[PDB]
Formats: C-alpha cells, structure tokens, sequence
RNA sequence: UUUUGUAUAAUGGGUCAGCGACUUAUAUUCUGUAGCAAGGUUAACCGAAUAGGGGAGCCGAAGGGAAACCGAGUCUUAACU
RNA sequence: AGGACCGAACCGACUAAUGUUGAAAAAUUAGCGGAUGACUUGUGGCUGGGGGUGAAAGGCCAAUCAAACCGGGAGAUAGCU
RNA sequence: GUUUAUUAAAAACACAGCACUGUGCAAACACGAAAGUGGACGUAUACGGUGUGACGCCUGCCCGGUGCCGGAAGGUUAAUU
RNA sequence: GAACUCGCUGUGAAGAUGCAGUGUACCCGCGGCAAGACGGAAAGACCCCGUGAACCUUUACUAUAGCUUGACACUGAACAU
RNA sequence: CUUUAAUGUUUGAUGUUCUAACGUUGACCCGUAAUCCGGGUUGCGGACAGUGUCUGGUGGGUAGUUUGACUGGGGCGGUCUCCUCCUAAAGAGUAACGGAGGAGCACGAAGGUUGGCUAAUCCUGGUCGGACAUCAGGAGGUUAGUGCAAUGGCAUAAGCCAGCUUGACUGCGAGCGUGACGGCGCGAGCAGGUGCGAAAGCAGGUCAUAGUGAUCCGGUGGUUCUGAAUGGAAGGGCCAUC
C-alpha cells in the first residue's frame, strides 16, 4: 500500500458502516439440499443433523435454488415466495 | 576566487491549461448530449438541435452530422446537427 | 505463518458478484455550505475500484 | 471575510432546514423566503436561525 | 566494473591450488499436470499397520443493502419510463 | 636568614644536526632550565567509566579516551559502494 | 612555580593580596534509595562559593531590559468538599 | 594485469611507450642524477549528499532528580476570641 | 423580604496553656574489658518538627530528540496552492531563478420573469456657471459600460430603468469532456411542488474562466436501522450540518 510518500487509496478514502451480530447466526437453505434430510420433516433440528447448517444457526430460509420432486414438510422456518409455490407444486406442506 | 550570483525575479507563474476547442468536426456523426465545442464566449453561435450550456458549452440535441455554415447580417458562425 | 489483513482497508472496501470492490465516495464529511446541491448528491451512492487502483487493494485484503 | 453562515429553519415542524450566509453588519433583519419542505412535500415559510 | 561516453593517465587483481553469494518454513494467488466431480477434501487422534478408521471443520453450488430484511433479484425514492 | 646566588649527582625538556623499512613504535650528539624546596625518590595503601582525578591542555585513567577494556542483546540497521 | 606522556612552555594556569555573597553548629555544602561519612575532634579573627590578581594613584553616570532580595492590601489560581 | 617497455607533431573520456603520419636506433652490463611512468604509501581530513553518528549550548519541544506550597494519615486535652 | 442580641444547633479559623504520642548528635547507671547499639532514670522541646500518598510552582542538574526542499556547487536572497496573456512551431499538450499582471471575495438583490430603453467625445445657444455641473439642437456610431486582473464575448444586447416575486427548489438522469488516481465539469429529458406571462414559453444562482483543504477525531439536529440473558437505556449506523 506504499505509494512514496502521497497519502495512500485507504487512507484518503473515507470508512463506512457496521457489522451485525445477527447476520452471523443465519443462513439459506436451497431447494435441491432438502430431500437430503431423513424423514420427510425439514427442520431446524432435522437440518444440523443432517450437516446443513451450523450449529449455532438459529434461523433458517428456504430459497429457490435446484429443483425438490418429493412431498416434504417445513416448519419453523422462513421460506420465499417462489419456493412456496415450488414446493406445494410437488406436493408439500408450510407450517409455522 | 570571486563569486557574483546575482538578484532576483518577481515573475515565475502562470495557471493550468484547460483543453478548449472543437471536438468533433465537421460530418462526424455523433450522439444526442455530445459536446462539440469548448469556449469561451459565443465565438460559434447554437443552430438547429444545438444547445448552449451556462459557461458557452455547445451541445447536441438529437442524432445526427455535425454542420457549419455561416449565416445572417453580421456573417456569424454557426453550428447545427442534421438530422441522420 | 498466516497472512495478517491491513485492518484499515477491511473498513473502507467490500467485494461484489464479480469479484471487484465498492467504496464510499470523499468530499462530504465536511464544508458543505458552498457546494452545489448537484455536486452534493451525486456523491451520495456508492462506486467501483478502477483498474489501476486494484493491484494495490487486492494485495492489502488477501482474505477478502 | 465577514459574511457568516446562517440556517432557516421550516415552520412545518419537521426539523428540515437550509443554510446559506449573510452579512449582519448591513443587513441587521431577519430572513425569511418560501422554500420546499421534502418531509410534508410543500412550499411553506422558513425562517432564519443561527448555527 | 561504472557510465552520455573508457587504450585510458578512472576502480580491482603478483601467480597457483582449495573454499566462497537467491536458501528454508509457514500462509496466499496464477500456470502446467493427475484424481474425483454439483461436489471435492479431512486435522488432531486411534491403529504394529506409508493400510484402515476419524467429516470436528474448510472451500464451492446466490446475490443486493450500512443494517433490520428481501431473495433471481435487490437497493435508491413518495414512485420510477 | 632566604619559594637568595654560581655550579656536579638528581629531576626536567628551550635550540640545532642526525635518524625517519631507526641502534630506539619519541632516541643520540653539542649546548640549555631548577638544583633547601609549592623539591625529588623507594615500599605499601585509597578513589571505577556519564564515573574518578585534574596549579585546566578536553589533559590522564596499562603504546587505547569529546566517554576505557572484555563478554552478551547481535546476523543492530545500512533508500549506500 | 605549573601545562597539551609523543609537533604548541607562552602573554595561557596558579599565586600572595582585594571585594561580593552564603553559613549560629545536628552549620551551609559535598558523597550516599538509607544508615552513615567529610567539613572538624573546627565555632564568624571560622568555614564554603564566585570574580579580580604584588605594589603605587584610582575605580565616573544608568535599576528602562534580564536576574536576585524584601512586602503582602487587591485580582487570578491545585488537590480537597 | 601481461610486456618484444624510443623522439616529435596531431588525434582521442579533452596532458599518449603502445592510435596516425613521420624521424632516429647493432646485442648486454657497471658507476651516477632525478624530468616522466598523472611514481609508492593512507576506500580525501577541504567541499557537497544521507529523512547517518556522536558530544557541547540555550528564554527549541517533551519529560524527570532535586528544591518548594498546601490537604489527609502517624496526632492528643483544656480555654479565649 | 430585610433591619438587630442571645438562647440552642452546625462547624471554620486564629491564639495561649498542658503532657501522654513523637524528637534529642544534654547528664548519669547496666549489658561490658566497648566514644557502636539497646534498656533504665532525669532534663529540655512538643502535637510543632519529620516521614508516606496526593497536589500547584520552579527545575540545561540530567535524558531522549527535532531543526524542509528547489538552487548553473553550498550558504545568503527569492520561491512553494489557484486564475489570465506570450514563449507554444494555424487540433490538444509542452521547460527554465524566461517576459507581464491578479486571487484567498462580494450580492436577498447585483438572483428569476414580464414590459420598456441605448453609449463616449466634440461643436453651437443659454442666469449666477468658470476648461469641466443642469437645459435645447447638431455631428459621431460603441472610440462607451460590465462589482474586482487579463483574454474571449455581448444590440435579439450579457450594458440601463421599473412591476411582481424566491427556481440561490427536492428525487433522478440518456449521453459526453478532462484526469495515473483521488476527483472536477457540461447536460436534454422524467416525477413531485412553485414563480413570472394573455399565451408560445422561461427559471436547479450571477456574461464565462480565480475566491480553496483529503482522511482521522469529535460537536449539534432528525431517524420504519442495531441494541451482548430478557424489557429499556448507553454506545454504534444512516441523513443534514459544524
Ligand atoms: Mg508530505
Ligand atoms: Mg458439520
Ligand atoms: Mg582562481
Ligand atoms: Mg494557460
Ligand atoms: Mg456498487
Ligand atoms: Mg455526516
Ligand atoms: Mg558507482
Ligand atoms: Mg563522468
Ligand atoms: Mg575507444
Ligand atoms: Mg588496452
Ligand atoms: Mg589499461
Ligand atoms: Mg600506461
Ligand atoms: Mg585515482
Ligand atoms: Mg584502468
Ligand atoms: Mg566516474
Ligand atoms: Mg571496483
Ligand atoms: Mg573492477
Ligand atoms: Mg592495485
Ligand atoms: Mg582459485
Ligand atoms: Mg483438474
Ligand atoms: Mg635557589
Ligand atoms: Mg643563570
Ligand atoms: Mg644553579
Ligand atoms: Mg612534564
Ligand atoms: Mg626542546
Ligand atoms: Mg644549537
Ligand atoms: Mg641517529
Ligand atoms: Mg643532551
Ligand atoms: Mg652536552
Ligand atoms: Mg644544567
Ligand atoms: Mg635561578
Ligand atoms: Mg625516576
Ligand atoms: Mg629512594
Ligand atoms: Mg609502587
Ligand atoms: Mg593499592
Ligand atoms: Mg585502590
Ligand atoms: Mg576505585
Ligand atoms: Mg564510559
Ligand atoms: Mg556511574
Ligand atoms: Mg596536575
Ligand atoms: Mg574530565
Ligand atoms: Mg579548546
Ligand atoms: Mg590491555
Ligand atoms: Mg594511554
Ligand atoms: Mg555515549
Ligand atoms: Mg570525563
Ligand atoms: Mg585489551
Ligand atoms: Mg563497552
Ligand atoms: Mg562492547
Ligand atoms: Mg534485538
Ligand atoms: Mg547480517
Ligand atoms: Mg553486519
Ligand atoms: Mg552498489
Ligand atoms: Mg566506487
Ligand atoms: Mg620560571
Ligand atoms: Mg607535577
Ligand atoms: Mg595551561
Ligand atoms: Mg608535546
Ligand atoms: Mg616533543
Ligand atoms: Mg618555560
Ligand atoms: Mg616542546
Ligand atoms: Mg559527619
Ligand atoms: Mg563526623
Ligand atoms: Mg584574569
Ligand atoms: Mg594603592
Ligand atoms: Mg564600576
Ligand atoms: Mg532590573
Ligand atoms: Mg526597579
Ligand atoms: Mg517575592
Ligand atoms: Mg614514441
Ligand atoms: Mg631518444
Ligand atoms: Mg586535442
Ligand atoms: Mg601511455
Ligand atoms: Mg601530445
Ligand atoms: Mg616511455
Ligand atoms: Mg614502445
Ligand atoms: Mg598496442
Ligand atoms: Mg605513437
Ligand atoms: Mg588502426
Ligand atoms: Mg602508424
Ligand atoms: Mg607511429
Ligand atoms: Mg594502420
Ligand atoms: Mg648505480
Ligand atoms: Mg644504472
Ligand atoms: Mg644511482
Ligand atoms: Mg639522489
Ligand atoms: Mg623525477
Ligand atoms: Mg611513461
Ligand atoms: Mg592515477
Ligand atoms: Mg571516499
Ligand atoms: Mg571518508
Ligand atoms: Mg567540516
Ligand atoms: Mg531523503
Ligand atoms: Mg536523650
Ligand atoms: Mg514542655
Ligand atoms: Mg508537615
Ligand atoms: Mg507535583
Ligand atoms: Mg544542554
Ligand atoms: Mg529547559
Ligand atoms: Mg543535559
Ligand atoms: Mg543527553
Ligand atoms: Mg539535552
Ligand atoms: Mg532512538
Ligand atoms: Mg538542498
Ligand atoms: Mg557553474
Ligand atoms: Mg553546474
Ligand atoms: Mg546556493
Ligand atoms: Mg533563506
Ligand atoms: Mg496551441
Ligand atoms: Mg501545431
Ligand atoms: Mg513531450
Ligand atoms: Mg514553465
Ligand atoms: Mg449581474
Ligand atoms: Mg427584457
Ligand atoms: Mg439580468
Ligand atoms: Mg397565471
Ligand atoms: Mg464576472
Ligand atoms: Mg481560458
Ligand atoms: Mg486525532
Ligand atoms: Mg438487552
Ligand atoms: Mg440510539
């Protein structure tokens, strides 16, 4: 970052923002990862144990990514408005 | 040995150039909002799809050919864009 | 060992889709009474890295 | 030199307001123009204030 | 050798034989090559096993925004052609 | 009587010549200053390095002094040859 | 009389004498984290610091600047509360 | 560095034994003299440079030993203003 | 509310006296064959002196450092950012301790719009009145005027006088110019809400080109953001500004 002596690009520029303590206990989950659990039920509990997400994430959403062929049922978590159309195509089921 | 260095000068600055002129010529095709001439005061007059900005700017209006001619009483210079 | 980020340049840049950076644009922390409201708002939004600059920024974040 | 910065203050309540400069040496009076107010998105009056 | 430029009256060497200067460790990016591929790969450790186990983790498959948040879109704006 | 006088031993070092890979890392030869005093000398002792000692020249402290010598930080650093 | 041991011995240093100033004794002052020690087994006719430098005739005017000595009515002013 | 190691006038990193043109000169010692080999000796001490060093000064900056002021502790009792 | 004396309460200080802490490098006895030390008796001082923590002043006695570059060698002198003209070779750009001058502001009207006007200088006539004041006529044609340097512009005036006014407005912006970069500049058109005009239409400061200062750190106002067990708050982010 030495630029001889004139005041150099990240100093002359100024900083912005901050980091948010929330962002880092969430994730997303894609349609083609959600046959991958066991027992048809997709969960939070259900997602860790099948290596997913992390496991201190507490809040989960269901986006679409891939393709899901199967009835499967979803509770607890967030989904997008185009995944649930996605999902009940095939057959599925959203509870909160 | 001797030295004589001298006095001194009270003169020794100037300012910065400023790139003033024509920009297109004449018969290029340009694009609605291009400039064409960069002056001081109205040495070329605004014609057809032509603008002139706060500071003698003079722009197009339109798609077109660049077009001099001069015209009028006082034998003035003008530009103007015909329409392509 | 591992390679240490330049702390101070973590603060100021962000990587995109394609792999280039944003920053804030200067000249608005200070002073602004006598700019134009044209000037001012055009500082607003945030811009890209040319393609000089980004050898020198690449090199201060090598975990970005 | 001697002109001093000034703000107007909007007389709609929204907190909204100007700033310009003025010499107070000649001019002693209060300002006071009509000016748009983006919060409630109408011309009202604003009135002088300091800094 | 150093220089715009050296037969230079600029520097170095009396001669011979031996020794005498771009390395190593860890991290990161690019190129060639090999394996497997929407997946790839394990660390400490266990084990007589250069075998086998261990998937804790890491990178990739989604982005936009300061953030809450939304999501093939998102932000900006009272709203965008 | 005397920090009196002339002058050997003894203590110094004003002038010139030689020597300058010397007989000698400060001497030799011919003259020169003090020579009962603030004199000179043997043996032992005390003061230690930002410290000592100095009738004061930045002089002396083991042929070393505008900050001794030995060992360590240590492969200090050297945009220079 | 002393001085740059080893390129300078002098008009340089010291000196007897003169003045200013500090010190009442567990003295001022100096070496010491301290205990102690020198000053001194002394006591203002004594001891320390500074300048001048036998002797003779002498040492004029300036307290605005800088420094020191004395004063304490008023203004400003720390910890503390 | 190696040598089979002459003069003059010109040339040329600008003052030539060695380059050009030309003049002179059989091979090798010994005693002498110092005009040249920009002769030997010491990585110029003068001058400039380096965001080099050391020591000295002061009403440069920032600290600090010492000296000095007050509050609280060691620290108590009567009485009058 | 004030004006005066004390009762009672609250302490704050300045003085004398005392002895019991503390001091003694006064005298005497013992450990003891001892000018150290300790214990004992007495005298003299006495809550002073002195020491610890905290604090204002002084402090080359000691320490660590700093003290620019350009430059027909260094020092001395001059200069260092911005604007206008020439050098500059008829596109742009172009050096020297080359040749000549300016800036570090002003203005709520000196800004917007609608309606209307046209200068310098000279000649002749005319009270005071004169070389030059105000009045009338003629010639001339921008030789005038631009808030401030110089250059390029200006009559459809950008120059001069009036009525009404706040567009010196908020969110954006096709497309271009100039820079190594940070940045700086011109711009039709779109959405909301204004002013002037009967309308067509003009208006996002001023004839144009100088009138300027990055980031960090903080201060003020507003906020559909965040808020370390939870509800708040502190602090942070975003927008406007110093
Ligand atoms: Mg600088
Ligand atoms: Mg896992
Ligand atoms: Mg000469
Ligand atoms: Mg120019
Ligand atoms: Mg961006
Ligand atoms: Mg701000
Ligand atoms: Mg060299
Ligand atoms: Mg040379
Ligand atoms: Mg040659
Ligand atoms: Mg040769
Ligand atoms: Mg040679
Ligand atoms: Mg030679
Ligand atoms: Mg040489
Ligand atoms: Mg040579
Ligand atoms: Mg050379
Ligand atoms: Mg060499
Ligand atoms: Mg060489
Ligand atoms: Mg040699
Ligand atoms: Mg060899
Ligand atoms: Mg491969
Ligand atoms: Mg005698
Ligand atoms: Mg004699
Ligand atoms: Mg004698
Ligand atoms: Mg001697
Ligand atoms: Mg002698
Ligand atoms: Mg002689
Ligand atoms: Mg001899
Ligand atoms: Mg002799
Ligand atoms: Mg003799
Ligand atoms: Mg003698
Ligand atoms: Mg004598
Ligand atoms: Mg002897
Ligand atoms: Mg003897
Ligand atoms: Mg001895
Ligand atoms: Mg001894
Ligand atoms: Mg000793
Ligand atoms: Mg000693
Ligand atoms: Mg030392
Ligand atoms: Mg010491
Ligand atoms: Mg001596
Ligand atoms: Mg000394
Ligand atoms: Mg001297
Ligand atoms: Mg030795
Ligand atoms: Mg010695
Ligand atoms: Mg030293
Ligand atoms: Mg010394
Ligand atoms: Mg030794
Ligand atoms: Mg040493
Ligand atoms: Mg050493
Ligand atoms: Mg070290
Ligand atoms: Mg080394
Ligand atoms: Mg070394
Ligand atoms: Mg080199
Ligand atoms: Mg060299
Ligand atoms: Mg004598
Ligand atoms: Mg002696
Ligand atoms: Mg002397
Ligand atoms: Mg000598
Ligand atoms: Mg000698
Ligand atoms: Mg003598
Ligand atoms: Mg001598
Ligand atoms: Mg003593
Ligand atoms: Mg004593
Ligand atoms: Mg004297
Ligand atoms: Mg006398
Ligand atoms: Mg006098
Ligand atoms: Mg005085
Ligand atoms: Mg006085
Ligand atoms: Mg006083
Ligand atoms: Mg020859
Ligand atoms: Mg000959
Ligand atoms: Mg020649
Ligand atoms: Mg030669
Ligand atoms: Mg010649
Ligand atoms: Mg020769
Ligand atoms: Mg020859
Ligand atoms: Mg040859
Ligand atoms: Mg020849
Ligand atoms: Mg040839
Ligand atoms: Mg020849
Ligand atoms: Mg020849
Ligand atoms: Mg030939
Ligand atoms: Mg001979
Ligand atoms: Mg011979
Ligand atoms: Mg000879
Ligand atoms: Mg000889
Ligand atoms: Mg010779
Ligand atoms: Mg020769
Ligand atoms: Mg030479
Ligand atoms: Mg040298
Ligand atoms: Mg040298
Ligand atoms: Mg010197
Ligand atoms: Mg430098
Ligand atoms: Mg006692
Ligand atoms: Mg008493
Ligand atoms: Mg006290
Ligand atoms: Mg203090
Ligand atoms: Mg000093
Ligand atoms: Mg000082
Ligand atoms: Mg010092
Ligand atoms: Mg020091
Ligand atoms: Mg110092
Ligand atoms: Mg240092
Ligand atoms: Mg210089
Ligand atoms: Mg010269
Ligand atoms: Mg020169
Ligand atoms: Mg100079
Ligand atoms: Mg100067
Ligand atoms: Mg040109
Ligand atoms: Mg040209
Ligand atoms: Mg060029
Ligand atoms: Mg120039
Ligand atoms: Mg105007
Ligand atoms: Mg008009
Ligand atoms: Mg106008
Ligand atoms: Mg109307
Ligand atoms: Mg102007
Ligand atoms: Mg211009
Ligand atoms: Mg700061
Ligand atoms: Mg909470
Ligand atoms: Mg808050």
């Amino acid at each position: 970052g030495f630029e001889g002596g004139q005041m150099p690009l990240y100093r002359r520029l100024p900083k912005f923002g901050f980091t948010s303590r929330k962002a880092a206990i969430t994730a997303e989950v894609r349609l083609s990862d959600l046959a991958k659990v066991e027992g048809g039920v997709v969960d939070l509990n259900t997602l860790k144990a099948a290596n997913i997400i992390g496991i201190q994430i507490e809040f989960a959403k269901v986006i679409l990514a891939g393709e899901v062929t199967t009835p499967v049922t979803v509770r607890g978590l967030r989904v997008t408005k185009g995944a649930r159309a996605a999902i009940e195509a095939a057959g599925g089921k959203i509870e909160e | 040995a001797h030295k004589k260095a001298g006095g001194s000068t009270r003169n020794g600055r100037d300012s910065e150039a400023k790139r003033l002129g024509v920009k297109r010529f004449g018969g290029e095709s340009v694009l609605a909002g291009s400039i064409i001439v960069r002056q001081r005061g109205t040495k070329f007059h605004a014609g057809a799809n032509v603008g002139c900005g706060r500071d003698h700017t003079l722009f197009a209006k339109a798609d077109g050919k660049v077009k001099f001619e001069v015209k009028g009483p006082k034998n003035r210079k003008f530009i103007s864009i015909e329409a392509e | 060992p591992k390679i240490k980020t330049v702390r101070g340049a973590a603060k100021r840049f962000k990587k995109t889709g394609k792999g280039g950076f944003k920053h804030k644009h200067a000249n608005l922390r200070h002073i602004l009474t006598k700019k134009a409201t044209k000037r001012k708002r055009h500082l607003r939004p945030k811009a890209m890295v040319s393609k000089g600059d980004l050898g020198l920024v690449i090199a201060c974040l090598p975990y970005a | 030199g001697i002109r001093e910065k000034i703000k107007l203050v909007s007389s709609a309540g929204t907190g909204h307001f100007y700033t310009t400069t003025k010499n107070k040496r000649t001019k002693p009076e209060k300002l006071e123009l009509k000016k748009f107010d983006p919060v409630v998105r109408q011309h009202v009056i604003y009135k002088e204030a300091k800094i």
